[PDB]
């Protein structure tokens, strides 16, 4: 294994009671206005060559349904109605177009890095980047000056240990940690909120360490490599190592549940209580 | 007009045929002259590639064919084409400052 | 000669020249039995990867060597208590020390020594690979059920309201449900209209709603089919496929190379799986490589880095490792030194050295990478 | 879109005999592609990108107003025709 | 009649009886669904680049 | 050394060596959003159709 | 009529998906993509002779199992090899900019 870094994700702003998304509210009061605007257009164009039926005639082109049984008498109501439709599709669609457009396209994402991503090569104040110290890390660093602008520029910051970093970066306190592989990615399966990065450094691997040639070193070794065919040490993962996961990708698209549908079924029910005292009322005309 | 070889392939009748150049360096060439005062008279060159320092009659000679070599021999005087900028070529030649980079 | 690691090729015919990167690799011994056949010393000059980190450390141990390439077997699996192979070639003491390709594991590690490995590796699986893992649940995946539920819901209750209303304002439930939940669904059905003022708003608000949910839900649809995830097929060689070949289907074709260290490995672990296997045989790489493109062949096993490259560097850009990179057979390449030199030592701490200044990156972005790494 | 364009330098007084010298040291610098690394050292940066797509909304602009348009072409070609039933007025 | 059933029959109209005439609007109907469903992919297209 | 543009005025009363990198003057401005045609609706189709 | 919607919508979303996802394409390389750093058959990659593109190759010696490689398809001139890469005959012809755009 090698070393890696880790920083917290940003959840995505996927919005679900944003129902009116994609519209500019504006622009839909304006269709309410062009729609009665039509209509009289209408009903004037039926008088001179059916004045309140054209206003169910047009809020049924647009919805689709709930049809009296109007029409035109004229002949240029009947061009007038014919293209009328025709604009009904278009919005529509084109209604369908744009809420699709942002449901799939995200937010252009930028926490990853690499390790020559110059943000880490120049740092300002935004980014403290510790370890933990007298740590086998750090002795990779300092001994290739080639990187010491880094080097020294985190060592005023630099943690004690792994606890200490991990519960650190939950609260922001930094921005990045710089650790080895076989913690941060178990870490980042169990823990929801921590994920990797891009590519490694350090090909280097663990391993038992002994005194100066105490003579049965040499026999454990054997040992070792044995377990390394009969699967044993290669079981012992999934009774340690990777056996809890949240769910974890790129951006995914998410079904939804009710935290959007809801933003428009409270105007179902609204549409009820209005129409109990219209009722009323409508007796009153009558 | 433009004084040039029929070099469609070695072995050519040779006939230093005129022709007609232009197009953009003929016209800063244009603007050069009209504003620097003298005459001129272009023709391409003999071979047709640009120029390089090679080592040739099996001796310890060095030589540039192409254009460069037309520039140092005295057949002409001053170079203006697509002609890159480097290193050795700035041994033998001086150049002015970039046109286009 | 494995391909990637330790490249061979011929000097230009003038003058036993080649490009200075590589170095004289003479392959001085000469196959052949008509004639005395004296070891012809017929020069070459190799180039690669192990090669460039040969000369890095000799530079650093401050020795010197030549090259001597081999000629029986290839990486020696010991026969009748015995080491053909480049093994052969350091056990018999007739070459000093073996680099190039070869898997640590105990069997060797007990005739030799070696050093500190190099690169990840062990054995892993190719296989071809396939279309369109979209889910067979596509359809039911853009919503939760809470949606469903709370549609029929507002149906009840939008109906009850439809009673209350029509009765008194100026033929209902037999009819009403069915036009109303028509209307979500894209009105193909008819359905007699209800006359009154108060239920022609209420079902024209409530077509409203279907509007936009059909419109949503369509949207959404469109996003997962998007987002695919190709989930391979074969996952880890404990999968029951690799284990009742024959049994639960047309039986598979587990490629493999003999001779080899894996082969070695597997006949340890499963030998009915290794009885199968057996007639499939594909020497070399590029033979079961093509046979893999024209379904002679079903899957392949074999080392891990030989295939992490061979597959970066394939024209159609897509041949695969089954659980990207689930090397579980897992070790290292290493260098081979006979018995106890005191050298030892020295050549460890000196590759230990170079993991240190990151050279190891430099030459590993310049060989081992390819194109289609995504 | 570079338009004013020249290069950056470096200054040198009057006529030291240097000048050659530093012009020929310069050009075997671009030589040996090191204004490779440098420049990959220091002159970039994130977000270098050719284009992308943001999830605009909300749309009551132009495209709209085109929309709209076609539409009064509705009203227009209507009145238009109307007047046509009094010509049959008269046959 | 026809010109509504391309865009999406809200309008209402009535109905020619006879089997041929029947088929015949049927057929065109089919017509109908194709062209409005590619359309909208194609606006989705456009709404990304 | 540092950063001296080159041009006419300063190229009279000192000298200059050849240039390292391309430059000269540009525009910088803030991003706006959304250049979607005000065509959109028009636009997945020819006239043909 | 449920099943009827599910389809209609299902054929929408496919149809949308083919015509906006394309290809995989992969001619786009760079200068360190390795197939340009080791050729094989399928890439063969010219350039003009005796011109400054070679000066610069040949003193970069790392650069060398290029150059040679090269060697063996060098062109005559830019009408030659823009008329050749029309066809195929090669892969990919490298020269400088403000010809090539
Ligand atoms: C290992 O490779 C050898 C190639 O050297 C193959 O073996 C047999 O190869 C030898 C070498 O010429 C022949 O003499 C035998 O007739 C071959 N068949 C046998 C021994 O049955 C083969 O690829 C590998 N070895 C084995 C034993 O499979
Ligand atoms: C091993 O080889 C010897 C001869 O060298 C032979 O007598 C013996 O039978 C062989 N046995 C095995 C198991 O290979
Ligand atoms: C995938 O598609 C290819 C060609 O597109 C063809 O071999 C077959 O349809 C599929 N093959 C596999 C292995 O999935
Ligand atoms: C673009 O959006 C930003 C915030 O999203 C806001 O300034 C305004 O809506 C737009 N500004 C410009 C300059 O386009």
């Amino acid at each position: 294994q090698g070393l890696t870094i880790l920083v917290k994700k940003e959840i995505p702003r996927s919005t679900l009671d944003s129902f009116m998304q994609p519209f500019q509210s504006t622009l839909w009061l304006l269709v309410g206005l062009s729609v009665h605007v039509v209509a009289v257009m209408l009903y004037l164009l039926d008088r001179f060559s059916t004045l309140s039926s054209a206003m169910w005639f047009s809020w049924g082109v647009l919805l689709n349904s709930g049809i009296g049984e109007g029409a035109p008498r004229s002949f240029s109501a009947r061009i007038l109605g014919m293209v009328w439709a025709g604009f009904a599709m278009i919005i529509v669609a084109s209604y369908t177009a744009n809420l699709a457009a942002f449901l799939v396209l995200d937010r252009p994402e930028e926490r990853i890095t690499g390790i020559n991503d110059p943000r880490l090569r120049n740092p300002s104040d935004k980014f403290i980047y510790a370890t933990v110290k007298q740590s086998s890390v750090d002795i990779y660093f300092r001994r290739q000056v080639e990187l010491s602008t880094m080097y020294r520029h985190m060592e005023k910051h630099n943690y004690e240990s792994a606890a200490e970093a991990i519960q650190a970066v939950r609260d922001n306190k930094l921005h990045a940690f710089i650790w080895d592989s076989a913690v941060l990615e178990f870490e980042a399966s169990q823990k929801c909120d921590l994920v990797t990065t891009g590519e490694l450094f350090f090909r280097s691997g663990f391993g038992i360490g002994m005194r100066k040639d105490s003579p049965w070193k040499q026999q454990v070794s054997l040992s070792i490599l044995k377990s390394h065919e009969n699967g044993f040490m290669e079981d012992l993962d999934k009774t340690w190592v990777r056996y809890q996961e949240c769910d974890s990708r790129s951006n995914a698209p998410a079904t939804l549940t009710c935290e959007n549908m809801a933003g428009v079924f409270m105007l179902v029910a609204g549409g009820i209580v209005a129409g109990i005292f219209l009722i009323f009322i409508e007796i009153a005309y009558k | 007009i433009c004084t040039g070889p029929n070099d469609t392939s070695p072995g050519s009748p040779r006939h230093t045929v005129p022709q007609c150049c232009y197009g953009f360096c003929i016209d800063l060439l244009i603007k050069l002259a009209r504003t620097m005062q003298f005459t001129y008279e272009v023709h391409l060159v003999a071979d047709g590639k640009f120029g390089t320092q090679e080592r040739v009659q099996n001796s310890n000679k060095k030589e540039w064919n192409g254009m460069m070599g037309e520039l140092l021999s005295g057949q002409a005087d001053m170079i203006v084409a697509p002609l890159t900028i480097n290193n050795e070529r700035a041994q033998y030649i001086e150049f002015s400052k970039p046109f286009k980079y | 000669e494995e391909a990637p690691f330790v490249i061979v090729e011929s000097v230009d015919p003038l003058s036993g020249t080649c490009m200075r990167n590589t170095v004289p690799c003479q392959k001085r011994i000469i196959s052949e039995n008509k004639t005395d056949e004296e070891p012809g010393y017929i020069k070459k000059c190799c180039k690669g990867f192990c090669i460039d980190i040969l000369k890095k450390i000799s530079k650093s141990v401050k020795f010197t060597y030549d090259l001597y390439l081999v000629t029986n077997g290839k990486h020696g699996k010991k026969i009748n208590g015995t080491w053909n192979g480049m093994i052969g070639e350091v056990v018999m003491k007739r070459a000093y020390m073996a680099v190039g390709s070869l898997t640590i594991n105990e069997e060797r590690s007990e005739v030799v020594d070696f050093s500190v490995p190099f690169i990840e590796t062990g054995i892993s699986v190719m296989v071809s690979r396939s279309n369109g893992t979209v889910s067979p649940s596509a359809f039911l995946e853009p919503f939760s059920a809470c949606v469903w539920v709370m549609m029929f819901v507002m149906l009840l209750i939008v109906s009850a309201v439809a009673v209350f209303v029509f009765e008194y304002f100026s033929f209902t439930i037999g009819k009403a449900i069915w036009l109303l939940w028509g209307l979500v669904f894209n009105n193909s059905v008819p359905v007699q209209n209800p006359k009154g003022t108060t239920s022609k708003i209420m079902v024209s608000v409530w077509a409203f709603f279907a509007v936009i949910f059909l419109a949503s839900y369509t949207a959404n649809l469109a996003a997962f089919m998007i987002q695919e995830e190709y989930v391979d097929q074969v996952s880890g060689l404990s999968d029951k496929k690799f284990q009742r070949p024959n049994d639960f289907s047309p039986p598979f074709r587990f490629g493999t190379v003999p001779n080899g260290s894996t082969e070695r490995n597997i006949r340890n672990n499963y030998a009915e799986m290794h009885a199968y296997m057996g007639k499939f045989n594909q020497r070399g790489v590029d033979d079961a490589l093509l046979s893999l493109k024209t379904g002679k062949l079903d899957a392949f096993i074999y080392d891990a880095a030989v295939l992490n490259y061979m597959a970066g560097r394939d024209e159609g850009c897509k041949l695969v490792t089954i659980g990207s990179g689930k090397v579980f057979a897992s070790t290292g390449y290493g260098i081979a030194i006979q018995k106890d030199s005191g050298w030892k030592r020295q050549v460890d701490l000196a590759i230990l050295q170079l993991f240190g200044d990151g050279e190891m990156e430099e030459l590993e972005a310049l060989w081992l990478t390819g194109i289609c790494h995504n | 879109k570079v338009f004013a364009s020249t290069g950056y330098g470096i200054a040198i007084q009057k006529d030291s005999g240097w000048k050659r010298q530093v012009d020929l040291a310069i050009l075997q610098l671009f030589g040996d592609g090191e204004m490779e690394e440098l420049e990959a050292l220091w002159l970039t940066g994130i977000c270098h990108n050719e284009k992308n797509e943001v999830m605009s909304s909300q749309l009551d602009i132009d495209n709209m107003a085109g929309v709209f348009y076609m539409l009064g072409a509705a009203m227009a070609l209507s009145l238009i025709t109307f007047i046509s039933e009094h010509l049959f007025y008269w046959q």
